[PDB]
């Protein structure tokens, strides 16, 4: 019988800095045990300084991103070119996903940008619209391998001040764009080592008050 | 069921066995599977009898209305109508139709519309449960531009083999010859074809 | 929801320095029965695009009709239909993809895997895939079904990444494609010896080759193989 | 997994990749898949890992005992017959798929065995998820009367096809050459084209980072 | 299921309904009133599927209150029970049926007689001296078959119910947390607040 | 349904500079219900260490079985069994129940008393050996453990440093798994001494 | 998930955990399970994350519309029934929600309504909803009095969620507290179970079975 | 299918069908209402063009919409029935969803809304 | 399921077990003792599948009494619990497994300490301060987690259980008809005949 | 798979294609389906490869032991042993064997043991998935007492057709000739038989 869903692999990662945010994703696209492409962009600049990625069933991911970009376009048309704030995009996306509550977009989606106070922002969604703003979030195939790492290195979980008898938690000093990029690259080299659906390439989109920048790095192709 | 259509020098000939079964019982031993949808456009039916009869009846309707407005339809056009019905309703139909007709410009033509609703123009075509047993025989003995006598012999030999091995086929062998000369109905009895 | 009946196997392709190449055999299978042999599965659209289709043949013929209509429709009230406003490979692909995804979204797919090969108006090579699920992707080499498993590995030894495109000639590329078709004929039980091959060059245009045959096959070593373990004669 | 066997003018060679997996996760990035049945009869398997290993060691043990009893060198047809009769008895429940190669007093041999108990003979064979990628290569380059060196290359090339194009395979290439008049030579990690790049940072933790509740010495000595 | 009992004595109808509301592993409430007044002299108790239960009861209440205002009259118990039966009978053949069983106790001011109607979710209606829905009947119908009399007083009726409830609290597996008892007679509907130990 | 997800639990082992570490959580539950917070999953026979995840009843039965076999082994051989040897014993003992398997994920850690070489190994429920030199992981949070270990691990760590690494890997993996956690114990092993430490962690 | 709400002398206490899962995978430890319908109404969430969030946010929009139309604050009864009737329309389609609507109006006083996707609507003094409900009920039922000090009530609620976070594998993260009075609700903070557990163990002497 | 615009604007800005509707009201029997400090009273006059009626059954001029609200009117009797019925239905619907009977202003606003809708909907007067 | 609770205080182990035996729609008995004395200082309570329950208990009792006579000694609680665990572990992999859960409360006269063992039908054993089988734990483990102390007296233990039983009688759907409580200490096993209102 | 055995003037010839598949993949394109169970007793296998190989290996065993005690076994006896194994184990086997051998007294003989385990002595026999397509061809072209050259031609033409229509068949055509003169191995490549 016909199954309307498929799994294209891939992994994405979003980290919010004090005045910036990043959204990364491998560029490999797969089906079962074959590679469909070693370079198929999965993270997109949607305008208004918002980056988005809907990972899981690629066909559904493309339809959603396409529909959101079009939503941004109409937002400008209907509200005198007003800029769509990140929190507003999040709510909009919830309605887009919940619109198909009974025939879901099989994706785990993350968006990133800056809130209205200039701070870094990351939002992650459930396949049907459940959402929350967070400091960082890994999604897709290797999310279960990466998230634990991010909890430890980004939010300093289970880390204490040496000599305080585990009485004083390691302080939450915040990361620079350079330090974040390091965690992203390491997260992906590790993910590429242990998950067969991750590899080929890593593409990172950085969002600052100056716009969106892109960086690319090779990953093991096996 | 064993059905086939063969183009030759003067036109095209349709042939079929006459057995229809419901399980192992022969519900009709003298069935007529050669169906007229137009003066010189005929078809051989296989699959659900209810389905193919309903399709043929509708195609005949469409071709009668076509004729009233635009004159005689081409065999290709008839095959197109069959296809439209079979493809668009593939979920609720089990029909395998062989369409064959004679045109003065195009001479004889053969189109086969198998289960999915796709169409294929061919020099000759075989279908029905009994056709599997004569794929080798037919591919080795068919030649283009044969005479009427040769074609009748080709069909007669082919179907007798199909009837010999397929329990779902049997009875008499019916044929319809389509040429500029007209329409001719042929029938061949067991005592004849069984001893070929 | 449905099930494929008459089917076409692999469709393989790759891009070289000046264009793209795509090929597919001429068989229409009916389960294990190699029923039809004069089936063309490469569909030319205009003179800059070729659409190769695998999967259900009845749906392929439907897609064929859709494509001929796109051409007719695009010519309506369009004085620049054979120039600046002619159909681009990318327009043809987006259209089919759109259709494919809408059909799967209504739980009534066109049971196919499609590869659109062509050259854009600015010279850029165009190679993209779409299937019954609406899934799409691009790569220097693309193949459907069996070819995905046996052709991509051979074609990727020629163009493993983007930078290998400009270093690849039509001759090298066509040679690679032809060898791949032979390999598929060796190990794919639903393949045919006869096939078609098309080349879309930004300079030479569209070259459509019909009735090609797998040649230079190795079978001689078979005479030495006997038994399945211990048999000597 | 990708395993291949190639016969050459005076012997036979077998090779395999080194990726071991549990679902989509890589458990061992460099496990050895080439097993020894006897000094000059080597084996490689795909399917249920525990089964290929157990079936290899059982028949290996019995081959050794048979060799001692008959005062003769083990023959590949004996390992084949013992393996197939064992697997047939288990009606496919012992998921062992193998490529067995070797040399003995009667010459060089190459066979494939399937879980249900059927066997095949050939000049070149492949098995595993990477089976088709490897066979695409073998069908393109194999030729009669290969030299020892050409065979090592061909076999090695076939596995690389698997490493690169099959998600179920990766890492290194192992080889074993068996020539008619000499000792068999096992070439562990004959190729290592997948070295992990240096990580961007060191995750060594400052001592005392982990909170401890209680400590104590453990008694090992009796 | 929940406990729904009814009994018609000489000049009144007594309805007893369990107070527990259990969802899975927890008893969420122990003071649930499984009843709706349809009109001053007509009461309806109900048991069945989680949401359908109250939705059906309230829907019926609304329709009867509407009829009362439009006509400035009170429909007889038999009329109301017939209206309720038709609604359930329509429901059983719809896309998603109301899985609700009911007891209708009313005092017909024109005949000056109490009446008790038992209607299940299929629209099966029958008029009885006493009734019950679910498993309750399996233990109470034999009790009442033995101790019931047509000329019983409202007080004798209450002692009869007490007997029924004790049997249920002894043999039934579930803890239904007691019952709420209501009396319907020529003066209307009143609730016996003292049954936790009468 | 899945025997391997009824009780919960995890185990991880790492090699370092002339040392080895084996650690485990302490939870024992029944589906969503946490039952015991003292269910240790690591055992030792002489100087050889064994950790076992999976169905609790089999964890217990296997420990008793290996205590039984290593005891006889010592009596006959007149020496304590080594890591490499014991690994083969686990493997053959598990494959013996090929069609009625114990639902477990064994892990071996120790130092060969003669070569001084650190050793670790893992197995699937029917005996397949995984002999990695770096780390072995097992349990309901195995994906998480693979993630932590691959990121945090580095060769030749000193006992005191390996302790911090193995602990952080265990802790953060456990916290992303509903069926893992509720306490943890870490074993640092050296040719001459073995130290056992109980870690402080989230209790939810 | 574990959520609870109870009525007492000082009004209403509302406490919830903050863990979200997907099987045995802990998806989040920082989810908001209480939505501030409006300055005087609170809604708790259990079951489908999206279902609860989407429809309870929708509920707020419907409550605001009522105030614009009727020039008066909506009652807890009418608010809970809006969600209840909506959910009933979808009965059988697969929505999944266990919810509490809590508010305080002059006309009704402190009020709690339990509403689930089966269409059940119940008014009551005490409710625990979620995979951890039984654990909260255990602690809450054995220490409840209508006469608890706002201070003691807030603690009981916090303590109850903690109990559940400890025993239920699917509950945890942190505790989010709320106190409801006629002038609205008062947030009483987020308490990470990580630190809350040890603190409570030492100061209370409970959880004696865990070693610390 | 009938949707002719019957209520439209005339050059001077009036809607004659609405204006003439008022004329029908001027022709209806008189109705009055006065509110006390703790009550409200509704009075109506009874025609006499024909007298020999059965007062028991002849529909009265004051109608209860719910147990706490009444409505009287002047104009076409048949038309009033339509409004009264809709008002009664709305009163029960309101008790069903809000769990509280309608306020007098709410019920009035509802009846008035129905009347307005019939002044700018096609096919109705 | 049936209610099986256990708690180890300072110098004793208290076992509480429900008295109802329900088959389908009827409560057949309300004074069932779901326990067997294995030895003078070891008690075992059990719940589960209808027939297997008693058959398993009595089988274990017989084996321990046999060991006692043969050795003229009493096996320690830990020894008995291990014997019981092995039996259950053998059973889970047999043709037809004993679907029985048990609690073993014993007083070890050599260590002079009470001990409580919880073992499920799979052979899963764990030693605890307090335990329960079935749905009971879902409401009692959080209670005990809150009110339990290691130095409690047998009397404080009984008040703790009373608290547990009240919670069960409030939130659980089924009427288990109260519990029978037994104390195991240095002097043996005695039954608290007065718990129906302690 | 396409297999057949044909008796003729000087003895008997066995023929087969060389394709073995697992789904649509060709696992072996040069398979040898002609299996020797005795010097002049051979068989063609169809169905489960594991099953037929196990049966053949056991039959070979039985015939070697038979020979040691009673001399050369008759083709009938070999067919009997195959049958005993196929019939008694019909529940766990999927095997279709064609047995063919040459005896000096009986000349060439052919026995077919289909799925159920029944035995049938025939002038010639065809089996395997591809055989359905050549029933007509073979029944029309087979004659008794043909010469070696004619028989080889009959088999070559028959199998090329079977290979033409059946995707499960293909590769090279192998033959084994059994006569008083000895045992001869023949092989025919695609480039030859494809153009017949």
């Amino acid at each position: 019988q016909f199954n309307p869903y498929g799994d294209n692999g891939g992994t994405i990662l979003g980290i919010a800095g004090e005045d910036f945010a990043v959204l990364a994703g491998d560029t490999r696209n797969i089906t079962d045990y074959s590679i469909n492409s070693r370079y198929e962009p999965k993270v997109f600049d949607c305008g208004d300084n918002i980056v988005m990625s809907a990972n899981g069933f690629a066909a559904d991911g493309d339809a959603l991103v396409k529909r959101f970009k079009n939503s941004v376009k109409w937002y400008h048309f209907d509200h005198n070119d007003k800029k769509l704030s990140i929190n507003s995009a999040a709510r909009n996306i919830q309605h887009l996903l919940y619109g198909k509550r009974f025939f879901p977009y099989y994706v785990h989606t993350i968006i990133a940008g800056l809130d209205e106070d200039g701070k870094g922002a990351v939002y992650s969604f459930d396949p049907v619209g459940s959402y929350e703003r967070e400091q960082c979030r890994a999604g897709g195939a290797a999310a279960s391998l990466i998230m634990p790492f991010l909890d430890n290195q980004v939010n300093f979980k289970n880390q204490y001040e040496p000599g305080t008898n585990g009485k004083v938690k390691k302080p939450l000093k915040y990361l620079s764009v350079e330090e974040v990029i390091k965690l992203v690259r390491d997260s992906f080299t590790s993910a590429t080592e242990r998950h067969i659906q991750v590899g080929d390439g890593l593409e990172i989109l950085i969002v600052t008050k100056d716009g969106v920048r892109k960086e690319f790095y090779e990953l093991k192709r096996d | 069921t064993s059905i086939m259509a063969v183009t030759f020098k003067d036109g095209v000939i349709l042939g079929a066995d006459s057995r229809t079964t419901t399980g192992a019982y022969i519900a009709n031993r003298v069935t007529d599977k050669l169906t007229r949808v137009h003066d010189k456009i005929w078809c051989c039916r296989s699959g659900s009898a209810a389905d193919t009869q309903a399709i043929a009846d509708i195609v005949q309707y469409h071709l009668e209305l076509y004729t009233s407005q635009y004159g005689t339809p081409s065999t290709e056009t008839a095959a197109s109508v069959f296809k439209e019905l079979c493809y668009e309703n593939k979920d609720n139909l089990t029909a395998g139709i062989i369409v064959a007709g004679y045109d003065d410009k195009n001479k004889g033509e053969v189109y086969t519309i198998p289960l999915g609703g796709s169409v294929h123009k061919l020099p000759y075509a075989i279908a029905g449960s009994g056709s599997t047993f004569i794929y080798g025989y037919c591919d080795k003995n068919f030649r283009e531009n044969m005479s009427k006598e040769e074609t009748v012999d080709f069909i007669k030999h082919s179907l007798s083999q199909a009837i010999k091995w397929d329990g779902s086929s049997g009875g008499v062998i019916r044929m319809v010859v389509l040429t500029a000369a007209g329409v001719e109905r042929l029938i061949f009895y067991p005592d004849e074809y069984e001893q070929l | 929801t449905q099930q494929p009946i008459v089917t076409g196997t692999s469709v393989i392709s790759m891009k070289y320095d000046n264009g793209v190449i795509i090929a597919a055999d001429n068989l229409g299978s009916y389960g294990s029965l190699l029923r039809f042999n004069g089936v063309e599965r490469l569909i030319p659209v205009g003179d800059n695009t070729v659409v190769g289709i695998s999967g259900d043949i009845s749906d392929m013929q439907h897609i064929e009709r859709l494509l001929k209509d796109l051409v007719t429709e695009n010519a309506y009230d369009n004085p620049l239909a054979d120039a600046e406003e002619a159909l681009e490979p990318s327009y043809i692909f987006e259209y089919l993809a759109t259709v494919m995804y809408q059909r799967r979204s209504k739980m009534n797919p066109l049971w196919n895997a499609i590869i659109v090969a062509g050259v854009q108006s600015n010279g850029d090579q165009f190679l993209r895939y779409v299937n019954l699920l609406g899934v799409t992707y691009s790569s220097p080499t693309l193949a459907t079904g069996f070819g995905a498993h046996m052709a991509n590995p051979l074609l990727r030894k020629v163009v493993d990444r983007e930078s290998d495109i400009p270093k690849t000639t039509v001759q090298v590329a066509e040679e690679a494609i032809v060898n791949a078709m032979r390999v598929l004929y060796y190990r794919d039980a639903r393949s045919s010896r006869n096939f078609s091959l098309a080349i879309i060059d930004k300079n030479t245009g569209l070259t459509f080759k019909k009735n090609l045959q797998v040649e230079n096959m190795k079978w001689d070593f078979a005479k030495d193989i006997k038994g399945y373990g211990t048999q000597k004669i | 997994t990708t395993i291949v066997g190639v016969k050459f003018n005076n012997g036979v060679v077998i090779a395999a990749d080194t990726r071991s997996t549990q679902g989509p996760i890589v458990a061992d990035k460099n496990c050895a898949k080439l097993h020894r049945i006897s000094p000059k009869i080597w084996c490689a398997g795909a399917g249920t890992a525990a089964d290929t290993e157990a079936v290899t060691q059982l028949i290996g043990s019995n081959i050794e005992l048979h060799s001692l009893y008959t005062s003769r060198e083990p023959r590949v047809v004996s390992a084949l017959q013992m393996l197939k009769q064992h697997l047939f008895k288990y009606q496919g429940h012992i998921g062992a798929y193998l490529i067995v190669a070797g040399v003995d007093p009667t010459g060089s041999h190459l066979f494939s065995i399937h879980a249900h108990g059927s066997t095949d003979v050939g000049y070149y064979l492949s098995l595993g998820s990477g089976s088709l990628a490897a066979m695409a290569v073998l069908e393109s380059h194999w030729k009669q009367d290969l030299t020892k060196e050409e065979a090592i290359k061909l076999a090695s090339d076939a596995i690389q096809a698997g490493i690169w194009n099959d998600l179920g395979s990766g890492s290194n290439v192992d080889v074993c050459v068996m020539e008619i008049g000499k000792d068999a030579e096992y070439l562990r990690n004959y190729l290592t084209p997948n070295v992990r790049e240096e990580k961007q940072k060191s995750y060594k933790f400052p001592r005392g980072t982990t909170a401890v509740l209680k400590e104590s010495i453990v008694n090992i000595c009796d | 299921m929940d406990i729904i009992l009814g009994i018609r004595v000489q000049d009144s109808v007594i309805l007893a309904s369990s107070k527990a509301v259990t969802r899975g592993i927890s008893v969420l409430k122990d003071s649930d009133d499984k009843t709706r007044q349809l009109s001053p002299h007509t009461l309806m108790s109900f048991a069945g599927e989680a949401g359908d239960t109250v939705q059906f009861a309230e829907y019926i209440q609304a329709n009867i209150q509407l009829y009362s205002i439009r006509e400035d009259y009170e429909l007889s118990p038999q009329a109301v029970s017939s209206f309720v039966r038709q609604e359930l009978a329509k429901s059983i053949r719809s896309r998603r049926p109301y899985q609700v069983n009911v007891l209708i106790g009313g005092y017909d001011k024109k005949k000056n007689k109490p009446e008790l109607y038992q209607i299940d979710y299929l629209g099966t209606k029958v008029e009885l001296p006493y009734g019950a829905h679910g498993y309750s009947g399996f233990y109470t119908f034999s009790l009442l078959d033995h101790h019931y009399r047509p000329d019983m007083t409202t007080e004798e009726g209450l002692d009869l119910l007490k007997l029924c409830v004790q049997e249920l609290e002894k043999r039934m597996p579930m803890d239904f947390k007691g019952v709420i008892v209501k009396i319907v007679d020529k003066d209307g509907i009143r609730q016996v607040d003292d049954f936790q130990a009468q | 349904s899945d025997p391997s997800s009824i009780n919960g639990g995890i185990v991880v082992a790492m090699t370092g500079k002339d040392c080895v570490a084996i650690a485990c959580d302490l939870r024992l539950g029944s589906q969503s219900l946490g039952v015991s917070n003292k269910f240790e999953k690591i055992f030792h026979y002489g100087h050889v260490f064994l950790g076992i995840t999976g169905l609790a009843t089999d964890v217990t039965t296997l420990n008793e079985m290996f205590r039984y076999k290593t005891n006889l082994y010592k009596l006959k051989e007149e020496r304590a069994i080594e890591p490499e040897t014991f690994t083969q014993l686990v493997s053959s003992s598990l494959y013996e129940r090929r069609f009625g398997p114990y639902f477990v994920g064994p892990v071996v850690a120790g130092i060969n008393s003669k070569s001084g070489k650190p050793f670790i190994a893992g197995f699937d429920l029917i005996g397949c050996i995984d002999e990695a030199k770096d780390f072995i992981v097992s349990g309901t949070a195995s994906d998480q453990l693979f993630g932590m270990c691959e990121s945090l691990y580095e060769p030749n760590l000193e006992p005191e440093d390996l302790f911090e690494t193995i602990s952080q890997a265990l802790l953060n993996a456990a916290d992303r798994d509903a069926l893992s956690g509720w306490g943890a114990v870490v074993y640092i092993i050296k040719k001459d001494e073995v130290v056992k430490r109980y870690l402080k962690m989230r209790q939810d | 998930t574990t959520t609870l709400a109870f009525r007492f002398q000082g009004g209403i206490i509302v406490a919830v955990d903050s863990r979200a899962t997907a099987g045995n995978w802990v998806a989040s430890q920082t989810v908001k399970k209480v939505i501030e319908i409006n300055p005087f109404l609170l809604g708790t969430m259990a079951g489908g994350a999206a279902d609860c969030q989407f429809w309870e946010t929708w509920l707020g929009s419907q409550c605001r519309l009522h105030e614009l139309r009727e020039k008066e604050r909506i009652s807890v009864a009418a608010a809970s029934k809006i969600l209840s009737n909506l959910v009933y329309q979808y009965k059988g389609a697969g929505l999944s929600m266990g919810t509490m609507i809590c508010g305080y109006t002059r006309k009704e006083g402190p009020t709690i309504y339990y509403v689930d996707s089966d269409g059940t609507r119940l008014k009551g003094d005490i409710f625990c909803v979620g995979s951890g409900q039984t654990f909260a009920y255990g602690v809450l039922d054995s220490n409840y009095k209508w006469d608890l000090s706002v201070e003691d009530a807030l603690y009981l609620g916090k303590r109850s969620i903690l109990a559940a976070a400890h025993r239920d594998a699917y509950s945890g993260g942190s505790v989010n507290l709320y106190h409801v009075t006629e002038d609205g609700w008062i947030y009483h903070g987020n308490h990470d179970v990580g630190e809350l557990f040890w603190k409570v163990k030492e100061e209370e002497g409970s959880f004696n079975n865990v070693i610390g | 299918g009938y949707d002719r615009a019957l209520s439209i604007f005339s050059p001077d800005g009036h809607i004659f069908q609405v204006e003439y509707a008022l004329e029908a009201v001027k022709r209806g029997t008189c109705a009055v209402g006065v509110k006390g400090k703790n009550c409200v009273v509704l009075g109506c006059e009874r025609r006499s063009t024909l007298k020999l009626q059965d007062t028991r059954i002849t529909p009265s001029k004051v109608s209860k919409i719910d147990s706490h609200v009444v409505l009287s009117f002047s104009g076409l009797n048949a038309d009033s029935r339509i409004l009264i019925e809709k008002a009664r239905v709305e009163a029960q619907s309101h008790r069903l969803t809000l769990e509280d009977p309608v306020t007098v202003e709410y019920l009035t606003r509802y009846v008035a809304g129905v009347q307005q809708r019939y002044t700018q909907s096609g096919g109705v007067r």
